[PDB]
């Protein structure tokens, strides 16, 4: 009879991993979108000096 | 709760109202924090029965803690006349906001500044008194009352109307300056015998008193400096003639 | 011993100097009567034990629970 | 000479438990001395670290060799009498009269040399605002009174310091702006003041009233919502170094002075993990993440939203390069030019993408409520 | 599933028990009240036992005559915890007297402790055995432990038992006929005891300078630590780890002999707060720590004697190759020798759960942790002692009038006396080599 | 739970016991009238061992009064703290016994025991779980030595397994106060031998110099000793009143410290005591502490004790601090001085912890010795008896009131068994 816990618990542990996962891909692509942005801020500063 | 709870443990279990209508005969306060020592001390009375021969004793209300509050007024004499209005100064400065209570750690601090290094179990009884019902704050006035004792409705009279004379020359109008400018120095000499000069008597006197010397003073602001000055005096014969002196009154 | 002698009743200064006019002494200011009251009562418990720090403390079997720590709540993360 | 000595507790994060020493302040020739309550030993001795006068105050923080420690009390009652005398707290008000004068109040209020504790601005809505003022009631500028307050955004704040109560009522001048001009012109009244029922800034009058109106405005049980928008919006934030130097009064202004429309600020005391977290988007690029976050949290900070048609890069514009030693050669008109030191405390730092100020002014602004 | 049974008896007992039930109740988080705020594996079985709304009781049993201790826990932090009609309190002290709690008045009170005991163990459904704390040294507690050991190995039989005693040290002592005492005790429970572990005071004295750097020590840091031991021993009936082994795995695992069961304790690491994060607390140091003889639980020199069975288990994140290198040297160094017919004689227990620590305590927050149990012929010098002050202080029949006074016979004392002579007489035969 | 009952006789013992329930009522906070005005529970968990609640909440000792004459009880109830002893339990005579040992133990004692007897029953048998009798009294006087002992030998006859103590105020010869001193001293010390179960030994001139010395006092007063006797044996009974550590009771006091059954004499010191000039001027600490209490000046009683060799030793300490440093104490002064120890018997020292201390007072001491040297005291006293004895002096006082001189020769046998019996284990080796 214990079993039942046990497999939800397993369900709700594997899901948030399976969803962690997209929120860290969310959060990663405005990475490279900031980065390549401040790297033509800086390479245009540099040129204007 | 833990009030219906303990009644739960003796096994008498009643509906709410009744648990509010006997909480609230006991709590007559209305703070809503009873005290089973008075619960306690209440059955007790009414278990000892009635005899007219023999009192039954017990407690119905919070005694004084009495030898603390002893000791500190025997030891807050030997400082000298004005360590009762050094008191009642640290108490208004620790309260810098004005709100008429102190909290637990403001009132170890003033303790202490004072210079009394009470012990936790002298402080704490003391503490458990003047608070009642653990509210998180102590009346400092109450506190400074008792601290100081009774004063003699008649020598209360007679300080009145020493202000009323004191006002009288000025027209009705206070100052601080008229106190300064007239007074006896020399009079302090039958409080207590003191070796210090006349020239220096003004300068203690106008430094316990404020710097400025156009200071409002209210009527019972001055009856409590001199209740305070009192307070080192033992004898109000001795207070009352060294208060005449004071004023050539 | 020829003690009192001479050094007969006297309140408050610093005697005589002679017996054990130092150890009368600091007993005579603590306390009235320096020596031996006249059948002001003396209180022997004050003249034996000494100078009372009173303090109760707790029997410290009763301490094993009530231990904190502060940093324990923290918000972390 | 005369010593100040404290209690101060740290916490350390290798060992879990948090550990307290003295820091005595030799005044005579500005060095600190540390010295731990537990074990007797001496941790950190006679050297100088040069720290200001001003600071040390019950609730400071201040930083000494890369830990953070935290004044919790004093230690003696030398200490302790000297300052008890700085202690006393003021409500002042700023209605919406003078909404556009924020900058220039901030200034004269720090200049006059009390301190800000503590900073909000909210809309007075009719119910509170009729509770408010409520002993006045039966004369009659209680009514044009209440309907002069609920008109627009208002900003509170409270002022802790020596001789407080009078000193701010004396700074501020008289009830009446009219007469203001003739007996002291040179006030704040006097300069931003209209009429008698339109005057600029109001002030406490006595310790209760003062202290009714404070747990009114900044204790935990507000009615007072935080009213401020969450779209075509833009975040930033003061810097905690900027306000300890006092030029947040000259920042503040600087941005209204542009068009742009300031729609919400509030004073945030905010730890390590929230700063990092904060700065989620900076954890691996070049701006050292772990240096600015743990500066961003050694002292409190200004959150403000600015409202623009086109926020985000217009914004940005006027906020200019990242690093003040940049700005200084080539933007030599731009806010981080005129206030930045260096790379690590730029000033003000302002969100730099397009579409992610409305996440973060929502982080600020609803989450840390 | 499976539960042991606490007896805590004498004021040594009721003092170990505290600080083992408040590490107990800390270690899975029951507040005081014993609610679990919780915020849900079924790991506080083995000691504590669901009302059925709420709160959880201890499996526990608290023993004595003196009403004091037992009217301080009543009153102490503790007391809406424990069960309040099983601490059993008494009526009069036996007094430092064998023959008080054994002849005359601790058979009042057996028959409560057995239908308490009856009551818990038919609540209990799958009992592992029982852990027994008691003093040696005093009156009532060596006479209610021997009392209740006689009864409860006739009641209930083949179940095992496990006793934490502390016998006198070998200069740091307090009463003055507790040899007496001792010897008596240990004649009842060497038939009757199926494992017991030596806990000596002043041997946890010296650790407790040497390693914790305290000068002001009472008895509460000794009980503590000896708390730690007994958690660290318990916890992998009731914690996940790659090599669990239960409390039937340590007789079968390192009793040689039905008659030599005594055995000798270590834990390590023991360390301040201020020295643990400036040093390296690896898994060979601990355990080359764990071997020092003045790291040992109780005052004896094992190299003046062979190693018999060791059992170790770890807990944290240890790494069973590490296990296996760092035993490899144990057993390469010379000090350390075992004897012939023993060529395994290591019990390795990982368990995954890192030690817990208690606010306000002593020992710092550690990642690593081993506890060593140790069966060796090393414990012959201590029984030889007890038998050299015995028979010095009966050689002229001190004290024996306030024994046979209380109804005790004579002979009693020759008897213990043989059986501790033939005692020693087995460890010095399983001593010699093939 | 586990009470004992007071009783007091003669002189001594009546202003010996006023001064001890003065300092109980002070150390549990119980005003002259017997209301409580306490503050901490502690001072309530243990009230009813030495008191007993009534009608209304007053507590009352259970303790006797006892004499032939009516003075001395007529100046305790008008003195201080007169008022908290029960009327009924007075019991006094109206002839006095005249310092005479057979006045005071055959004829007017005998017919006016049997009142205190009744009373000392109801008494008794009225508390749950008698633990024991304590008596203060002295062997100097007549109505003390002869009453006392012949009650003390009554009660002991129907209640044989309580425990008894004694606190005796034996004579000593600097200090003289009476001829007959040799008379009933020795058969006082005869019919206390077969009853009482533990024995306490004080000296008068022990108290004077330890008043003159230690305290410095210039004149002191029987206030004075009475305050150091109560504060002495009232710290003897601390385990049972209050929580500690290590919980002694008075069974397990004899029988660590009896090795056989007439070896029950017993001589006790008080630590720390200091001068009031001093108090400031010194640490408290577990080292302080023991070189205090194991000085043989320091010691109640007139014989010194490094002319013979400890038995026994018990320590009761009281207040905070820690077992290794106690223990640890014990072992060295065990070691540094094993010439004043017997070596057959190893560990001969009992320490027990008690977690309150005196009140107004950090930590405090009191030593029980169990010693050879207390010889000296019974061989200067049956000197005495047989010098004055073999002219048969004073005699005849004695003898013509059914006394006879065979039972006189019989003390005199008993006393110089003790003695030669008892210095034997000074020479007894392994
Ligand atoms: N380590 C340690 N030992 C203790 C503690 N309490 C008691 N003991 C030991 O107990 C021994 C004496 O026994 P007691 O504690 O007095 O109690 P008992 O053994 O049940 O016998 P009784 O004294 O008659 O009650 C002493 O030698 C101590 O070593 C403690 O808290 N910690
Ligand atoms: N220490 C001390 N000794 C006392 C006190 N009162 C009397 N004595 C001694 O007791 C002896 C006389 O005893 P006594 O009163 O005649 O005994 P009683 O006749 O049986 O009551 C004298 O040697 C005194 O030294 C006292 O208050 N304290
Ligand atoms: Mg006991």
């Amino acid at each position: 009879n214990r079993g039942k816990a046990v497999n939800e618990g397993n369900y709700i542990k594997q899901r948030l991993a399976e969803l962690r996962v997209r929120s860290q891909r969310a959060l990663n692509e405005r990475r490279q979108k900031l980065a390549t942005l401040l790297g033509r801020e800086h390479e245009q500063y540099k040129q204007e000096i | 709760s833990q009030f219906k709870a303990a009644l739960e443990k003796f096994g008498c279990v009643f509906d709410d109202k009744e648990i509010h209508a006997l909480f609230s005969k006991f709590d007559v306060n209305r703070s809503g924090k009873i005290c089973y020592d008075e619960f306690c001390g209440n059955f007790a009375r009414l278990g000892s029965g009635n005899n007219p021969n023999v009192n039954p004793v017990f407690k119905l209300a919070r005694e004084v803690p009495s030898p603390i509050i002893n000791k500190l007024n025997a030891d807050l004499k030997k400082q000298g006349p004005f360590a009762f209005r050094s008191l009642s100064k640290a108490c208004q400065k620790a309260d810098t906001f004005l709100n008429g209570s102190l909290s637990h750690d403001e009132f170890k601090w003033v303790i202490k500044e004072i210079g009394f290094s009470l012990t936790k179990t002298e402080f704490d009884n003391l503490f458990k008194f003047f608070d009642k019902n653990y509210e998180g704050k102590v009346i400092y006035s109450v506190f400074i009352d008792l601290v100081r004792g009774q004063q003699s409705e008649i020598i209360t009279q007679s300080l009145s109307q020493g202000y009323d004379a004191l006002a009288s020359n000025n027209g009705g109008k206070v100052t601080v300056e008229s106190i300064v400018q007239r007074y006896n120095p020399l009079a302090i000499q039958i409080i207590y015998p003191t070796r210090k000069i006349a020239q220096d008597l003004q300068r203690e006197f106008v430094a316990e008193w404020g710097g400025n010397l156009q200071q409002q003073v209210n009527k019972n602001a001055f009856v409590e400096f001199f209740s305070d000055v009192r307070a080192f005096c033992d004898s109000e014969s001795k207070f009352h003639q060294y208060f005449s002196n004071a004023f050539g009154l | 011993t020829t003690l009192e002698s001479y050094n007969k009743q006297l309140q408050k200064g610093q005697g005589t100097l002679i017996g054990n006019w130092w150890e009368e002494r600091e007993l005579r200011d603590v306390t009235g009567i320096g020596r031996s009251a006249h059948n002001s009562v003396n209180d022997t418990n004050e003249r034996t034990m000494g100078k009372k720090f009173n303090h109760i403390p707790n029997t410290t079997n009763s301490e094993y629970g009530k231990g904190f720590n502060k940093a324990d709540q923290l918000p972390r993360t | 000479d005369i010593r100040y000595i404290f209690i101060v507790e740290w916490f350390d994060t290798a060992a879990s438990l948090i550990r307290t020493y003295y820091l005595t302040y030799f005044t005579q020739d500005k060095t600190i001395e540390m010295y731990d309550l537990k074990n007797k030993k001496v941790f950190l001795k006679r050297c100088e670290y040069a720290i200001k006068d001003s600071d040390l105050y019950i609730g400071s923080i201040l930083n000494v060799y890369s830990r953070q420690l935290k004044i919790v009390d004093f230690a003696d009652v030398f200490t302790r009498s000297k300052f008890q005398n700085i202690k006393e707290k003021t409500f002042a008000m700023i209605k919406p009269d003078a909404y556009i004068h924020i900058g220039k109040i901030i200034s004269i209020i720090e200049r006059s040399g009390l301190q800000i504790s503590n900073l909000k601005m909210t809309k007075m809505s009719q119910e509170d605002a009729r509770e408010f003022y409520g002993e006045h009631k039966g004369k009659p500028f209680y009514d044009g009174l209440v309907n002069f307050m609920s008109s627009d955004l208002i900003v509170g704040m409270e002022l802790v310091g020596d001789n407080a109560i009078k000193r701010w009522r004396e700074l501020l001048g008289p009830t009446n702006t009219l007469v203001a001009r003739e007996q002291a012109p040179n006030s704040i009244r006097g300069l931003f003041g209209t009429d008698g029922t339109r005057n600029a800034c109001h002030g406490s009058d006595s310790p209760g009233s003062a202290f009714r109106e404070l747990n009114f405005f900044f204790a935990k049980t507000s009615k007072l919502k935080t009213q401020a928008f969450f779209n075509q919006c833009t975040c930033c934030v003061i810097k905690p170094h900027i306000v300890k130097q006092n030029q947040v009064g000259e920042v503040i202004d600087m941005i209204l002075s542009e068009g742009f429309e300031i729609s919400a600020l509030q004073t945030f005391f905010l730890d390590r993990p929230t700063a990092e977290e904060f700065y989620e988007v900076y954890k691996g690029v070049l701006p050292e993440f772990n240096a600015i976050a743990e500066h961003l949290t050694s002292g409190m900070c200004y959150a403000l939203e600015v409202r623009q048609e086109n926020a985000v890069k217009s914004f940005r514009d006027i906020a200019g390069p990242h690093d003040p030693e940049i700005a200084k050669v080539i933007r030599p008109n731009t806010i981080r030019a005129r206030f930045g030191i260096d790379r690590v405390k730029n000033g003000i730092h302002c969100t730099d993408l397009e579409d992610d100020g409305v996440l973060e002014v929502e982080y600020f602004f609803n989450a840390l409520q | 599933m499976r539960e042991v049974i606490s007896i805590h008896v004498g004021q040594g007992g009721i003092q170990v028990g505290n600080a083992c039930w408040e590490l107990f109740c800390l270690e899975h988080g029951i507040q005081p009240d014993g609610q679990m705020p919780s915020d849900g594996d079924d790991a506080f079985n083995t000691f504590f036992s669901e009302t059925g709304a709420g709160k959880h009781v201890p499996r526990a049993v608290f023993l004595d005559l003196e009403p004091t201790v037992i009217d301080e826990v009543r009153t102490g932090t503790y007391r809406q915890l424990f069960h309040p009609e099983q601490l059993i309190s008494g009526k009069e002290d036996a007094a430092n007297n064998f023959a008080r709690g054994h002849y005359t008045i601790g058979k009042e009170i057996v028959d409560l402790c057995l239908d308490r005991i009856r009551k818990l163990a038919d609540n209990c459904t799958g009992l592992q055995g029982f852990l027994v704390f008691n003093s040696v040294g005093g009156g009532t507690g060596s006479g209610l432990g021997s009392l209740l050991l006689e009864r409860l190995s006739v009641d209930y039989g083949k179940k095992s038992k496990l006793g934490f005693t502390i016998y006198p040290s070998p200069q740091v002592s307090t009463a003055v006929v507790e040899p007496y005492n001792s010897i008596l005790s240990t004649h009842s429970l060497l038939e009757h005891t199926d494992v017991a572990v030596m806990l000596d005071n002043e041997a946890i004295y010296d650790i407790c300078r040497r390693n914790l750097d305290i000068e002001r020590p009472t008895y509460t840091n000794l009980n503590r630590l000896i708390a730690q031991v007994i958690s660290s021993l318990t916890a992998s009936l009731r914690f996940d780890g790659a090599l669990n082994v239960d409390i039937t795995e340590f007789q079968t695992n390192l009793v040689p002999y039905p008659r030599i069961h005594f055995m000798l304790s270590s834990y390590a690491p023991i360390i301040s707060a201020e020295k643990a994060y400036h040093e390296q607390l690896s898994v060979a140091e601990i355990t080359n720590s764990a071997f020092e003889p003045a790291n040992m639980m109780a005052k004896c020199d094992p190299r003046h004697g062979k190693y018999m069975a060791c059992s170790m288990m770890y807990r944290g994140d240890v790494v069973p190759k590490d296990v296996n290198a760092s035993i490899a040297t144990i057993k390469t160094k010379r000090t350390i020798q075992f004897v012939d017919w023993c060529p395994t004689g290591f019990k390795v227990g990982i368990n995954y759960q890192p030690p817990t620590v208690v606010p306000g305590g002593d020992l710092a927050k550690v990642m690593r942790a081993v506890c060593m149990i140790s069966n060796s012929t090393a414990i012959a010098e201590v029984f030889s002692r007890l038998d050299h002050k015995f028979d010095l202080m009966y050689a002229k029949r001190a004290f024996v009038h306030w024994y046979v006074g209380e109804g005790m016979e004579e002979g009693e004392f020759s008897e213990a006396r043989e059986d501790l002579a033939a005692l020693e007489k087995d460890y010095e035969e399983v001593g010699i080599e093939t | 739970m586990r009470e004992i009952v007071h009783i007091q006789g003669g002189q001594c013992g009546n202003q010996i016991g006023a001064k001890f329930w003065e300092v109980i009522s002070d150390e549990h906070g119980i005003d002259p009238t017997g209301t409580y005005h306490g503050d901490s529970d502690l001072q309530l968990e243990r009230i009813n061992v030495y008191y007993n609640e009534a009608t209304g909440g007053r507590y009352v000792p259970r303790a006797i009064l006892m004499d032939l004459e009516p003075g001395t009880m007529d100046s305790v109830r008008a003195g201080p703290f007169g008022q908290l002893f029960r009327p009924d339990n007075f019991v006094f005579g109206q002839t006095g016994a005249g310092n005479n040992w057979a006045k005071g133990h055959y004829t007017e004692g005998a017919e006016l025991i049997d009142s205190v007897l009744d009373v000392v029953r109801k008494e008794a048998e009225g508390c749950d779980c008698l633990q024991g009798f304590q008596i203060t009294h002295s062997l100097g006087g007549g109505t003390g030595s002869g009453m006392g002992t012949l009650l003390i030998s009554k009660v002991r006859e129907e209640y044989p397994d309580r425990i008894m103590e004694t606190f005796s105020v034996v004579p000593s010869p600097k200090v003289s106060d009476t001829v007959v001193e040799p008379y009933n001293a020795t058969l006082s010390v005869h019919q206390l031998v077969e009853n009482a179960d533990e024995c306490m030994v004080i000296d008068n001139e022990a108290l004077y110099d330890i008043c003159f010395r230690t305290l410095k006092l210039t004149t002191p007063t029987y206030g004075d000793l009475n305050h150091l006797v109560s504060a002495a044996m009232s710290g003897v009974t601390c385990c049972l009143r209050f929580p500690g550590q290590l919980n002694s009771d008075l069974r397990k006091l004899a029988v660590n410290l009896i090795p056989f059954p007439r070896l029950h004499f017993f001589m006790i010191g008080f630590a720390p005591l200091t001068s009031r000039g001093s108090q400031q001027y010194r640490a408290l600490t577990v080292p302080e502490l023991t070189q205090q209490m194991f000085d043989a000046k320091n010691m109640m009683c007139a014989a010194d004790p490094r002319h013979g060799r400890y038995l026994t030793a018990s320590a009761l300490f009281r207040g905070r601090m820690s077992t290794k440093e106690v223990d640890e104490q014990m072992l060295n002064v065990q070691n540094k001085n094993s010439s004043y120890f017997v070596e057959w018997i190893p560990n001969n020292i009992k320490s027990s912890i008690c977690d309150i201390p005196p009140k107004g007072l950090k930590m405090a001491v009191t030593f029980v010795g169990n010693s050879t040297a207390i010889q000296e005291m019974f061989k200067r006293v049956a000197e005495q008896f047989t010098a004055m004895f073999r002219r048969k002096a004073f005699l005849h006082w004695y003898t013509g009131e059914g006394m006879d001189e065979m039972e006189f020769t019989e003390a005199e046998s008993n006393m110089n068994d003790l003695v030669s019996e008892y210095q034997q284990y000074q020479d007894a080796t392994a």
